């Protein structure tokens, strides 16, 4: 795997990939 | 945090899992 660099909703993306049916918890400042 | 450093920063995706259920 590489480092990424996510802003925004690609972030959440990348969330949604690496978790799947798991969830997740997207917590901004 | 993370969605800082992502951004402002990098992060990899074993950064990510910290955030799965
Ligand atoms: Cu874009």
């Amino acid at each position: 795997f590489v480092n990424q660099h996510l802003c925004g909703s690609h972030l959440v993306e990348a969330l949604y990939l690496v978790c799947g049916e798991r969830g997740f918890f997207y917590t901004p400042k | 945090g993370i969605v800082e450093q992502c951004c402002a920063s990098v992060c990899s995706l074993y950064q990510l899992e910290n955030y799965c259920n």
